[PDB]
């Protein structure tokens, strides 16, 4: 179980705000004024099918930055030491009760006086908010979601996803709930599972909680090459037809060919992907979704001080003096990676390998060019419009193009069975 | 601010007790000091006399 | 009502041990978990979710075969007001036209 | 130096060295049932003014009186009441010790709750026998409670990993308690239902349950 409720807000991208303004603002509440959008999230990616795409959103890591965003200024008004909410405004925003059901436009007195002036990268406790502390339930349903925003927020690559491998996990219940997910997607999966969980909060080991374990270890595990159809965990595996494509579909299978042999005991592993592809590959933000939707209710392994900035440092209950290390990959080396695990395990030609490589290195090129041509745009406009400097993605530099620790992060994944 | 210290006391006495004044060298106007008294008084009352010779 | 002060004991003593009787002995209220939120959720708006309140006190059964028990709230109600009626109807102010 | 309408005396005084433990054995129960000498688990309080006794306080096996004043059969004085519960303690004394003997389970402790529970029983006449293999602790004092399914819903009952019990009195009203101005306060612990006790290992299962339950 977990004792602290700290979270962390965005940082400053070298502008002098917080860079959302009030078009992207008034653009995330046409149709509906919670500033908790996760289940608008969820209706705008439309499962994955294709590639989102919207002139104030180009993609989907732009409006997953962009909630961050919101969120870290508009947060900041009930968290001063004071704790008011109604008296002052953020962008011609204001809070609607002292509960935070929702934003509404500020008054003309309010206007009238001037804006809160937000501050980069705070850190801040839920317990501190009285009417938070108050209230249990409420707390925890937005907590989860506090713990996403963390997450995204926490270094400055893409979102952190978690992995765990134990055989006590499973037992009669999981495995009767695990078969009737058989032949869905993995974003259909993550679909039930956050609506679920925003019902109602999972025990710490209930059900809900070591299936969404088994899954996020199912889908790691699959994406690496470690598992296939001919090499099974329990019969269970996730397959993809048309691995390397902008949007890719994973499906869960079972197969009775064969079973690998698992090591007993308990493991588990911080994985991320360092490369800017990440803002259009929708799983791998599920799976960092999932991982934060569960943090709520279960505690996880403190994260190093050394694999994370300076001011992302020592947080009570996420960074610590020697935890965990972060293992950082970049997607197209991956796909070498795992095309190279199972050609050796004799399930696949050269020729296939190649079709996948140049497949990939087409989706590598058309994902770069679009990223960099928004970039442009963005300090565009920054330089036009000096009132509003905003930012569309989170920012990235080019020496993030670069491969690094993949070779590592393959090891240590194929390495947990 | 403040000090460790016990709650020391004493105890119920049955008779009025004998005081004696210490003054200071801080002054203040009569008409002032005998309006403050007017407000304070206790008075009218009717006391008990006592005798002129024993 | 409020207060047992402003009741006289001498002049109404039974409205005194009337008044004392329901400030002390009135059935307590009690709450109860149902329903399944996992599917229906819920719709309680002021109550916290799965409970349901009700102004009498519960205490579920151990036995599937019951026999008469007196040791229910309800009849111990019943077991004050009948003796406060006795103490009025042995009055011998009552008595003479009976 | 004021709080509203409380005045402080502006001096600080708190208790600096504290005790132990002792557990609670079956010889010691026997000693609190044999009630012989002024030993009796039960204090007497008296009127500040007309000095005639008006309450009594309960102690350690006594605190267990849960049910309505009159399931009990007490008498309305004070020493008719102290002969009273002399006999039925003594008589309980060795219904317990005809299940145990004394030589044989001398160094072992005993489950509280079931002592209270049981000599409650006893007094109301309800069926107590349910309760007597549970008087001596085997593994751990709430586990034992926990893992019984078999009890009595008129005691403790279980939700989960949280035993739910009911408090005892603590003041037991005599006759002369005219709610006097020197009658002593009982602040509400001389009720049937006045509290509600939930016992458990760690302070997170407990408001956690807490969550789903109404406070």
């Amino acid at each position: 179980a977990r004792a602290a409720f700290l979270f962390k807000t965005v940082g400053f991208g070298g502008l002098q705000n917080v860079p959302i303004n009030d078009e992207l603002s008034s653009h995330l509440l046409r149709a509906g004024n919670s500033p908790w959008q996760l289940t608008q999230f969820l209706d705008w990616i439309s499962l994955g099918r294709g590639l989102a795409t919207s002139a104030l959103v180009p993609t989907a890591g732009s409006r997953y930055y962009q909630m961050s965003c919101l969120l870290s200024g508009t947060l900041q008004i009930p968290f001063r030491p004071n704790h008011r909410w109604g008296d002052i405004r953020f962008l011609r925003l204001v809070w609607s009760a002292p509960t935070l059901d929702g934003l509404v436009v500020a008054p003309p007195q309010v206007l009238a006086q001037p804006a809160l002036q937000a501050q980069a990268d705070r850190v801040y406790d839920c317990d501190d908010y009285p009417f938070l502390a108050r209230d249990p339930r409420f707390k925890h349903r937005v907590y989860q979601q506090l713990s996403a925003v963390t997450l995204l927020n926490l270094t400055g690559f893409g979102p952190i996803s978690y992995v765990r491998v134990d055989e006590d996990m499973w037992s009669g219940d999981v495995n009767q709930l695990l078969m009737n997910y058989f032949g869905h997607t993995f974003a259909e999966i993550a679909y039930t599972l956050c609506q679920a969980s925003a019902n109602r909060p999972w025990e710490y080991d209930g059900t809900y909680a070591r299936m969404t374990q088994i899954v996020l270890s199912l889908f790691w595990l699959s994406y690496v090459g470690v598992i296939h159809q001919q090499n099974t965990y329990r019969t269970f595996y996730f397959q993809c037809n048309r691995r390397g494509d902008a949007a890719e579909v994973w499906i869960l299978s079972c197969s009775l060919n064969h079973s690998a042999q698992i090591r007993p005991g308990n493991r588990s592993l911080f994985v991320m992907p360092t490369s800017p592809d990440w803002n259009m590959d929708v799983n791998l933000i599920l799976s960092s979704t999932l991982t934060g939707c569960l943090c709520s209710g279960s505690q996880l392994p403190l994260i190093d001080n050394n694999s994370v900035p300076a001011v992302s440092r020592n947080i009570h209950g996420w960074t610590g003096r020697a935890g965990n290390q972060l293992h950082g990959f970049q997607v197209r080396r991956m796909v070498t990676e795992f095309c190279d695990r199972l050609r050796r395990d004799g399930v696949m030609t050269q020729a296939q390998q190649n079709q996948v490589e140049a497949l990939a290195d087409q989706t590598q090129q058309f994902k770069r060019d679009k990223l960099e041509t928004w970039a442009r745009e963005d300090d565009q406009y920054n330089q036009a419009h000096p009132n509003s400097t905003m930012f569309r993605t989170k920012p990235f530099t080019n020496a993030q193009w670069g491969r690094g620790n993949t070779g590592a992060t393959s090891a240590a994944i194929a390495a947990l069975i | 601010g403040m000090r460790i210290s016990a709650l020391q006391s004493l105890s119920d006495t049955p008779s009025p007790v004998q005081w004696l004044p210490q003054y200071t060298i801080d002054q203040a106007a009569m008409d002032e000091g005998d309006l403050m008294v007017s407000r304070l008084t206790q008075l009218p009352l009717r006391p008990d006399y006592g005798n002129i010779w024993v | 009502f409020m207060n047992i002060q402003l009741i006289s004991p001498i002049d109404a003593p039974i409205l005194r041990q009337w008044a004392e009787i329901i400030h002390r002995y009135w059935p307590n209220p009690s709450q109860i978990r149902y329903g399944a939120p996992n599917v229906f959720g819920s719709a309680n708006l002021f109550t916290p979710p799965e409970v349901l309140l009700l102004p009498i006190d519960h205490q579920p059964a151990n036995v599937t075969t019951p026999t008469l028990d007196f040791t229910n709230e309800l009849t111990n109600w019943r077991a004050r007001v009948c003796e406060l009626m006795k103490n009025l109807v042995d009055n011998q102010r009552y008595q003479p036209g009976w | 130096a004021n709080v509203w309408g409380v005045r402080l005396a502006d001096s600080l005084s708190s208790p600096t060295i504290e005790t132990r433990t002792r557990q609670y054995t079956l010889h010691d129960l026997c000693s609190d049932l044999d009630a012989n000498p002024g030993r009796e688990p039960w204090k007497p309080l008296r009127n500040q003014r007309t000095n005639n006794i008006v309450a009594v306080q309960l102690f350690r096996p006594l605190q267990g009186l849960v049910l309505d004043t009159q399931l009990y059969g007490f008498p309305g004085a004070f020493d008719d009441w102290e002969r009273f519960m002399r006999e039925k303690l003594r008589v309980l004394k060795y219904e317990v010790l005809r299940i145990y003997p004394i030589s044989n389970y001398s160094n072992e402790h005993v489950n509280v709750f079931v002592a209270n529970a049981l000599v409650g029983a006893f007094l109301s006449n309800q069926a107590f026998y349910d309760l007597l293999p549970l008087l001596i602790i085997n593994d751990t004092m709430i586990g034992d409670l926990l893992g019984t399914g078999a009890s009595l819903s008129q005691f403790f009952q279980s939700h989960g990993d949280v035993l739910e019990v009911a408090a005892g009195r603590k003041y037991l009203q005599m006759e002369n308690y005219s709610n006097d101005d020197d009658d002593p306060p009982l602040f509400a612990k001389d009720l049937s239902d006045y509290a509600k006790a939930f016992y458990s290992d760690t302070y997170e299962v407990l408001d956690r349950f807490f969550w789903t339950h109404d406070s």
